[PDB]
RNA sequence: GGCCUGCU
RNA sequence: AGUAGAAACAAGGCC
């Protein structure tokens, strides 16, 4: 949560205030439509550039765009896949993958520390479950036909 | 209007980034922002009864 | 000239023949929504009216 | 904010929650068209038996509070009984007539904006200029053409795209701009928007009309351009045919579009003609296009084209060079040349003689759909590298520089019958000939050719004789490219002779230009082509009689103007204006003089009004015996065709126009002389010759009252100023003496 | 008698 | 009766 001034208070939970000034904008998970009404918007009143596929959050202090991925893949080939992707990118890129390995543009994690190592946390503790269920190797092996969708009638 | 999302969802959406944007740099400002946030919040609640 | 009685002649399994001879080499779920509307209407049943 | 408030309320209630949070943004167009009133089967039945009962317009709730429920009669306006599915309550048409007389006001300045593309339909309209009817049988083709003036170009699509970009930024979605002329416009339109009152949804909508290009099937014969599809109704019938030129944006592209087309017609026609030459000349001087002359804008527009600069040499004006071949346009850019008159025989055998030209040489080809440079030698092909946009142009080129080459491999492939003489018995030029020979299909001159090694440089695609690219062996000489444009646009006006034959030629001796190159394509023209020609004066129709009166005094205008002034009775009593009396009707003719001479008379009195067109325009008029008489004339009838054609007094007609900026007059679409500048011309905006005993001092007025009427005159005295509508739909402010 | 409909 | 022509109107529904 952003403040008068370009800090955050980053508190556990629980901890609202009549100052909300949100630090994060989620653009992820808001339907496609909503999605880019939004980017538009704040586009728009900033005068940035619009990113020409839909990122994950925003940076309101900065004013930049960040994407975040998921890789079962080896992530270097991911990152540069993203990067490449993100044309004149001027939006942070971040990659989380599950084994641990991060990594980013310019190694500008612009985050609390703790919170990475929760995220580190959730995700292993999601690779814990996995592999003694057993799907995970199906997962590692299926992340290629993910992306492309062929129609079932 | 294209999209997926029920209708209260999408016009309060709508709302919250309006009023964001406006406070950010517009008219808009911080009593009329609180009453706004608690206003969505209040139809969030009564939209998920 | 003129075709005479058009509609009480073009049996709807000559649609699906058709339909069957154009869509040749194209995915299966093409083939099948485009063939669903001969095998639907194969089987109409004609409502009588008013009475 | 108050939006928030509506939600909020309208959620409250248990069905509209459901509604509102059931239904997906998706389902909002079903929702919208929900309705259980079906459409109308029969509109007209239902409008006609509507419009009998009372409270047939249904008007949204606030009608209850902005108009009375009765008018002063008694005549309810509205009643509270609500609509079958909506909220809005019932009224009748009193209450639209009513609103109409007495509702609010509102500046409607913006009206025109929003609207724009039919107020320049209607300007278009108003500055357009009309010409003479023509009987005769029309074509009529059916073909497509566009139907929106000004289509700015884009699909349906696209400008959907740039409407909702413009006019709802936040709602563009994932589409971006990709063409520069996109965001081009797209700028245009959003400054000149900065801040416009009107619904966003209006402004959509005028950007969508007058942005997306509309095209229909249509049997239109002569025209095409958008301007003309317009009026197509008024200038095409199945017998009849008018020239219309619309007062609008008259682009140059039009112009030498149409331009273009005139010349390629003329020339293919004067090809024919006995003696081409004064042929050509004098049906140049007698025609126009759009209204305008062919000879101001071929001295005005410079315009590349074989038929162009042939009608601009015939003019004796400034003429072009760079020669052309096979339609194509040559500029050599290297070296020296000289004739050989040497004979050879062909492949079938036929003997003949040519004139094979010297030294290794340059050329820069240019066409109407392609592009090539040359290199070549004594007979000799070097290199040829060609730039078409289809393959058959590249193919016609390669042909055109085959045929250039003069080669044996050529000569040796000529088969059949290629007689070199034309319809008219005129032996044929031997190159065009063989270039018309190798359009039906070269196949012998490419497997005559020959072959040749290729370094593979540049990685060059090879050539092909029936499509058949080959990377490592292909025609000698022969390359493949495909440039933007040519090398350069020339820079260099020739001057040259004309055969009878219309066999143009240079300086040195060379040949420049011939019948043979008019490429020959049969194009449809932009604007009207007024090829006035048969279109005629008979043995002496009007365009005799009274074309021609008019013309003489033009000619006569030194000694009419100082006749006119001293001794005028004996100009009037002349032997000239005898013809033209015989055409005003015999009750009609000392009304016409006695007006006309009291127009010249009080004209001479008043000091500081000349204007030479009105003394040019109703002399003819003022010979009969004088009849006197109390009324007043707008127009003046003459007999041309069993009809009653009329001359106006004030202003330009199709009969009679004079052109303020090239000077010439026109009568029935026939020049009748240029005019000159008098220095007395009286450049005051008072003009004494439109009335009968009053004075024009100008423009209109709203202090003395609404717009009397001709015939409603003789009311005024003394010293009584007061306003007129006359000519075509004028006001003007008028002053008795 | 009253209400409602004049393509349901 | 009348309109009309392969079936209808020449008033219908409810309290």
């Amino acid at each position: 949560f952003i403040n008068e001034r370009g800090e955050s208070i980053i508190v556990e939970s629980g901890d609202p205030n009549a100052l909300l000034k949100h630090r994060f904008e989620i653009i992820e998970g808001r339907d496609r439509t909503m999605a880019w009404t939004v980017v538009n918007s704040i586009c728009n009143t900033t005068g940035a550039e619009k990113p020409k596929f839909l990122p994950a959050l925003y940076d309101y202090k900065e004013n930049r765009f960040i994407e975040i991925g998921v890789t079962r893949r080896e992530v270097h080939i991911y990152y540069l896949e993203k990067a490449n992707k993100i044309k004149s990118e001027k939006t942070h890129i971040h990659i989380f993958s599950f084994t641990g390995e991060e990594m980013a543009t310019k190694a500008d994690y612009t985050l609390d520390e703790e919170s990475r190592a929760r995220i580190k946390t959730r995700l292993f503790t999601i690779r814990q479950e996995m592999a003694s269920r057993g799907l995970w190797d199906s997962f590692r092996q299926s992340e290629r036909g993910e992306e492309t969708i062929e129609e079932r009638f | 209007p294209v999209g997926i999302s029920s209708m209260v969802e999408a016009m309060v959406s709508r709302a919250r980034i309006d009023a964001r944007i406006d406070f950010e740099s517009g008219r808009i400002k911080k009593e009329e922002f609180a009453e706004i946030m608690k206003i969505c919040s209040t139809i969030e609640e009564l939209r998920r009864q | 000239g003129d075709n005479t009685k058009w509609n009480e002649n073009q049996n709807p399994r000559m649609f699906l023949a058709m339909i069957t001879y154009i869509t040749r080499n194209q995915p299966e779920w093409f083939r099948n929504v485009l063939s669903i509307a001969p095998i639907m209407f194969s089987n109409k049943m004609a409502r009588l009216g008013k009475g | 904010m108050e939006r928030i408030k509506e939600l909020r309320d309208l959620m409250s209630q248990s069905r509209t929650r459901e509604i509102l949070t059931k239904t997906t943004v998706d389902h909002m167009a079903i929702i919208k068209k929900y309705t259980s009133g079906r459409q109308e089967k029969n509109p007209a039945l239902r409008m006609k038996w509507m419009m009998a009962m009372k409270y047939p317009i249904t008007a949204d709730k606030r009608i209850m509070e902005m108009i009375p429920e009765r008018n002063e009669q008694g005549q309810t306006l509205w009643s509270k009984t609500n609509d079958a599915g909506s909220d809005r309550v019932m009224v009748s048409p009193l209450a639209v007539t009513w609103w109409n007389r007495n509702g609010p006001t509102t500046s409607a300045v913006h009206y025109p904006k929003i609207y724009k593309t039919y107020f320049e339909k209607v300007e278009r309209l108003k500055h357009g200029t009309f010409g003479p009817v023509h009987f005769r049988n029309q074509v009529k083709i059916r073909r497509r053409v566009d139907i929106n003036p000004g289509h700015a170009d884009l699909s349906a699509k696209e400008a959907q795209d740039v409407i909702m970009e413009v006019v709802f930024p936040n709602e563009v979605g994932a589409r971006i701009l990709t063409s520069e002329s996109q965001l081009t416009i797209t700028k245009e339109k959003k400054e000149e928007l900065q801040d416009c009152k009107i619904s966003p949804l209006m402004v959509a909508y005028m950007l969508e009309r007058e942005l997306v290009r509309k095209t229909r099937f249509l049997p239109v014969a002569g025209g095409t351009s958008s301007v003309y599809i317009e009026v197509l109704h008024l200038t095409q019938g199945t017998c009849w045919e008018q020239m219309y030129t619309p007062g609008g944006e008259v682009r140059n592209d039009d112009v030498d579009q149409s331009l273009i087309i005139a010349a390629r017609n003329i020339v293919r026609r004067a090809t024919v003609s006995a003696d081409p030459l004064a042929s050509l000349l004098e049906m140049c001087h007698s025609t126009q296009i759009g209204g305008i002359r062919m000879v101001d804008i071929l001295r005005q527009n410079p315009t590349e084209e074989q038929a162009v600069d042939i009608c601009k040499a015939a003019m004796g004006l400034r003429i072009s060079s760079s020669f052309s071949f096979g339609g194509f346009t040559f500029k050599r850019t290297s070296g020296s040349s000289v004739k050989r008159e040497e004979e050879v025989l062909t492949g079938n055998l036929q003997t003949l003689k040519i004139r094979v030209h010297e030294g290794y040489e340059e050329f820069t080809m240019v066409g109407r759909r392609a592009t090539a440079i040359l290199r070549k030698a004594t007979r000799r092909l070097i290199q040829l590298i060609v730039s078409g946009r289809d393959e058959q142009s590249i193919a016609e080129a390669i042909i055109v520089a085959m045929v250039f080459s003069q080669e044996d491999c050529m000569i040796k492939a000529v088969r059949g019958d290629l007689n070199f003489v034309n319809r008219a018995n005129q032996r044929l030029n031997p190159m065009h000939q063989l270039l018309r020979h190798f359009q039906k299909d070269a196949k012998v001159l490419f497997q005559n050719w020959g072959i040749e090694p290729i370094d593979n440089v540049m990685g060059m695609i090879g050539i092909l004789p029936d499509m058949t690219p080959s990377t490592e062996m292909s025609m000698r000489g022969v390359r493949v490219s495909k440039m933007g444009v040519d090398e350069y646009s020339s820079t260099e006006r020739v001057v040259v002779s004309i055969d009878r034959f219309l066999r143009v030629r240079d300086q040195r001796g060379n040949v420049l230009l011939s019948p043979e190159e008019v490429s020959e394509t049969q194009g449809t023209e932009k604007l009207t082509i007024t090829y006035s020609s048969s279109m005629m004066w008979e043995v002496n129709g009007p365009e005799s009689v009274l074309v021609n009166t008019y013309q003489w005094i033009i000619r006569n205008w030194e000694t009419v103007k100082i006749q006119w002034s001293q001794n005028p009775t004996m100009l009037y009593n002349k032997m000239e204006f005898e013809p033209f009396q015989s055409l005003v009707p015999k009750a009609a003719r000392g009304q016409y003089s006695g007006f006309v001479r009291t127009l010249f008379q009080q004209m001479r009195d008043v000091l500081g009004t000349f204007d030479t067109v009105q003394i040019i325009k109703l002399l003819p008029f003022a010979a009969a015996p004088p009849k006197q008489s109390r009324m007043q004339f707008s127009s003046l009838t003459v007999n041309v065709r069993g009809s009653g054609m009329r001359i106006l007094v004030r202003g330009n007609s199709p009969v009679f126009n004079y052109n303020k900026a090239t000077k010439r007059l026109t009568v029935l679409g026939k020049d009748a002389g240029a005019l000159t500048e008098d220095p007395d011309e009286g450049t005051a905006g008072v003009e004494s010759a439109v009335l009968r005993g009053f004075l024009i001092l100008g423009k209109e007025d709203r202090r003395y009252g609404p717009a009397l009427s001709i015939n409603e005159l003789s009311n005024l005295a003394k010293g009584e100023k007061a306003n007129v509508l006359i000519g075509q739909g004028d006001v003007v402010l008028v002053m008795k003496r």
